[PDB]
RNA sequence: CAGCCACCCGAGAUUGAGCAAUAACAGGUCUGUGAUGCCCUUAGAUGUCCGGGGCUGCACGCGCGCUACACUGACUGGCUCAGCGUGUGCCUACCUACGCCGGCAGGCGCGGGUAACCCGUUGAACCCCAUUCGUGAUGGGGGGGGAUGCAAUUAUUCCCAUGACGAGGAAUUCCCAGUAAGUGCGGGUCAUAAGCUUGCGUUGAUUAAGUCCCUGCCCUUUGUACACACCGCCCGU
RNA sequence: AGGAGUGGAGCCUGCGGCUUAAUUUGACUCAACACGGGAAACCUCACCCGGCCCGGACACGGACAGGAUUGACAGAUUGAUA
């Protein structure tokens, strides 16, 4: 029954990186924000949160039964295993993704890149982070691949 | 899609009795994981879950060797169409909201 | 002093089982040269030793110049 | 690799052909003085095969695939 | 624990191996007390993040 | 018969069908620990499980 | 003038009595029919050296026998046969005799002729 | 003044790595990935199903991989010392005490443990040599079989034999105090190590406290008809 | 200044034309060679065969539903094992 803690460790790493390239693979479309998972005494649990509250906790609970019986049975989990809890937002310390989902369907509807920059920047800096970095790798003027990169604010680089 | 059709309505019969279900792709195995001691052809199963993802009824996914069914109200539906399966049956996916 | 036969020399040796300790020159080399056989049946090893191909897998790919100048 | 031109040797089969009347007449056998069927096939103990199977009765070999009895008529 | 990682696939470039550390950190407790005290005291919900296991041997 | 018609081979020592398991890729896997990730998702997901460089 | 013989013992003596002295002394590749398992594929190989050799007429080359994934070879007695070996493009012609016994019987498979001894590449001064 | 050297002190009067600019290379990775420049991609085959011949085939032909290369040492053992590498896994199955047949494994219950518990005070490496080799290519590296996996094969992975090299092709190789090398312990395939590699010990050092020479990068001044920037520009038959 | 001072001698997976279909590249002189953290018959060949399944859903043509991969046994038989 005793299980040593390295092994584990790693077990518990292959679970997790699985769980979040399968939600970065689909809730990018549903606005959510910051994702984690909890353990409680032989339970695992899984929690999301975001601006969109109740959007992410989606309509029917089909995301809700549909994802955990996906976990529930891809990963060796007994039935019921998995549950979801409930949090809230501090502050702005953590505000990318709202702005960047806010860019790309944007631009998916049909929207320059760079215009999108300029908004994703000034929103930014408006919320008070120190400084953004966004690199579009590709084609935006022409058939050479220049991999656009526009900073603003401080940037370190050295030290602990 | 050259699986004899006892075992797509016995796939098809746990599906809605379960839910989704997961699958795993792989010729090399003897034995299926979940539906062990039954010796099931995967490449057949294979077949016609990608003939299903094609025939436009569950949202086609391929996600990094292991895959999962997509469910709605459209592939609930087709499924109990498909299956006839009785006016009265509701997944257990579903139970006390 | 009770030497073994897989511990003598000339052990299970082809076409004659000998285990008397006798050295003699003009046909112990001779003995030594079971490898008539192996040449004439032209196998895997002879095949390779027509040419003069090594068979211990020494790579001498283009190297060797020990004797080839 | 270039393509070979596969046409040199069996550029592609084609399915089995085989000649089949409409009504089975060659798995059921007449003519045996009986105004219905009679059954001159000896019946096989084994029942693990389905009940559609018409034994026969062949000069050389066995095509069962499960059992494969040996035999011969001399 | 130590792990190496060499970063460009294929060669091309230096021999960064990207060394990472594992360093888990035990400690043991064994007790002769009675088991109510000692099950109220631990069973607080306990921090996340701390892995602990009670044995009987 | 039946056994050379089909599957008369097996591999007893896979590892392209036992390979990484979480994505589609046989490299970048190493047996110990239970890893089935490569090294790029190995550091995509190191400092999350807790893991710190110091050297 | 001389023939040659493994120990003392040639094919008659081989073929006549069986490898009961050669238990524990029998040779590697798949000996292991005690310490791992037992496999197939010895039945319809026997049945079709018993057909090669049963029908063949005396004075005539005998029925090429062709292996694509090469048969293990497990007694001589049938050396008799003309064996084509699958080297890809042709026939690998083999006539086995008493002397093939201890062998894999594709050893006797090559399909490329020695690297011609002409020039090197283009840039060979470096 | 910033500072620098020596000395007295102190465990230490500079220990190693970690993080490591702005900008760029028309670099590697779609062979980490079903988004992405694509004529055969109308499911005609690279694997699904087979594994034969070989990157083990031969000529300067680019590749640290070459242990050892002999009286400093090769033999046999009297011998005396931390790796602080780590070694029992949800669809995991590969880490011989107590007795013996043996050159290895092979085992019959049987590798003590999910680990500082069990391998353990992990007796591995230059050593008072425990017969021999007092100056020479020699004692100095040195073709059949009994058995992990479906198959030892150009011995992949144990038993007897038929023992070039001279400090070594002209050789864009690292290194300044526990450091170069020797040697040893292990981890990457794990069906049992790795000829490399990654960590760690042991033995352990001679010159240095300097300088632009011959190598690269950088700065200042200067010239330019160059700006795709000298692999430039350009003139004439 | 100095120690290995390499390569000099048989001494990695990769490795240049590389005769055969093949012992090739996906990296090309501090940006190709311990390279995709390969103890090479394979997953420890990409260049090789053939049996192994022929991915076609979406308007509709064919008897306007039975055109059988999936069933092995001394003659057929590009392994009798399809």
């Amino acid at each position: 029954v005793q299980i040593s803690k390295k092994r584990k460790f790693v077990a518990d790493g292959i679970f997790k990186a699985e769980l979040n390239e399968f939600l970065t693979r689909e809730l990018a479309e549903d606005g959510y924000s910051g994702v984690e998972v909890r353990v409680t005494p032989t339970r695992t649990e899984i929690i999301i949160l975001a601006t969109r509250t109740q959007n992410v906790l989606g309509e029917k609970g089909r995301r809700i039964r549909e994802l955990t019986a996906v976990v529930q049975k891809r990963f060796g989990f007994p039935e019921g295993s998995v549950e979801l809890y409930a949090e809230k937002v501090a502050t702005r310390g953590l505000c990318a993704i709202a702005q960047a989902e806010s860019l790309r369907y944007k631009l998916l509807g049909g929207l320059a890149v760079r215009r999108a920059c300029y908004g994703v920047l000034r929103f930014i800096m408006e919320s008070g982070a120190k400084g953004c970095e966004v690199v579009v790798s590709g084609k935006l003027r022409g058939q050479r691949a220049k991999s656009m990169k526009f900073v603003d604010g401080l940037m370190i680089h050295s030290g602990d | 899609m050259l699986m004899p059709k006892k075992n797509r309505i016995a796939i098809y019969e746990l599906l809605f009795k379960e839910g989704v279900m997961v699958a795993k792709k792989d010729v090399h195995m003897p034995k299926h994981p979940e539906l062990a001691d039954k010796n099931v052809p995967n490449l057949h199963v294979m077949k016609a879950m990608q003939s299903l993802k094609s025939r436009g009824y569950v949202k086609e996914q391929f996600a990094w060797r292991h895959f999962y069914w997509y469910l709605t109200n459209e592939g609930i539906q087709y499924l109990r169409d498909y299956l006839h399966l009785p006016p009265e049956i509701v997944p257990a996916t579903l139970r006390r909201s | 002093y009770k030497i073994p036969d897989w511990f003598l020399n000339r052990q299970k040796d082809v076409k004659d089982g000998k285990y008397s300790q006798v050295l003699a020159n003009g046909l112990d080399n001779k003995l030594r040269e079971d490898l008539e056989r192996l040449k004439k049946i032209r196998a895997h090893r002879g095949l390779r030793h027509f040419w003069g191909l090594r068979v211990r897998g020494q790579h001498t790919k283009t190297t060797g110049r020990r004797g080839r100048t | 690799k270039k393509r070979k031109k596969k046409s040199y040797t069996t550029p592609k089969k084609n399915k089995h052909k085989r000649k089949k009347v409409k009504l089975a007449v060659l798995k059921y056998y007449k003519v045996d003085e009986n105004g219905k069927i009679s059954r001159l096939r000896r019946e096989c103990p084994s029942d693990e095969c389905g009940a559609g199977v018409f034994m026969a009765s062949h000069f050389d070999r066995h095509y069962c695939g499960k059992c494969c009895l040996t035999y011969c008529f001399n | 624990l130590r792990i190496t990682t060499r970063k460009t696939p294929c060669g091309e470039g230096s021999k960064t191996w990207d060394r990472f550390q594992m360093r888990i950190h035990k400690r043991l407790i064994d007790l002769h007390s009675p088991s109510e005290i000692v099950k109220q005291i631990t069973s607080i919900s306990i921090e996340p993040g701390v892995e602990v296991e009670v044995t009987i041997a | 018969g039946h056994q050379q018609l089909y599957w008369s081979h097996p591999r007893k020592f896979g590892q392209g069908s036992r390979s990484c398991r979480v994505c589609s890729n046989r490299h970048g896997l190493i047996r110990k620990y239970g890893l089935n990730m490569c090294r790029q998702c190995f550091r995509q997901y190191a400092k999350d499980i807790g893991f710190i460089k110091l050297d | 003038f001389r023939k040659f013989t493994y120990r003392g013992v040639d094919l008659d003596q081989l073929l006549d009595m069986s490898y009961e002295q050669l238990m524990q002394l029998y040779s590697a590749r798949q000996r292991r029919r005690l310490n791992r398992g037992l496999r197939r594929k010895q039945h319809s190989l026997l049945k079709r050296l018993r057909k090669a050799k049963k029908e063949a007429p005396p004075m005539e080359k005998p029925e090429v026998v062709k292996t694509h994934l090469r048969d293990m070879i497990i007694l001589p007695e049938m050396v008799g046969s003309m064996v084509g070996v699958y080297n890809g493009k042709t026939f690998n012609q083999v006539e086995i005799k008493p002397e093939m016994i201890g062998h894999y019987l594709g050893e006797f498979s090559i399909t490329y002729k020695p690297v011609k001894h002409g020039r090197p590449g283009i840039g060979a001064t470096h």
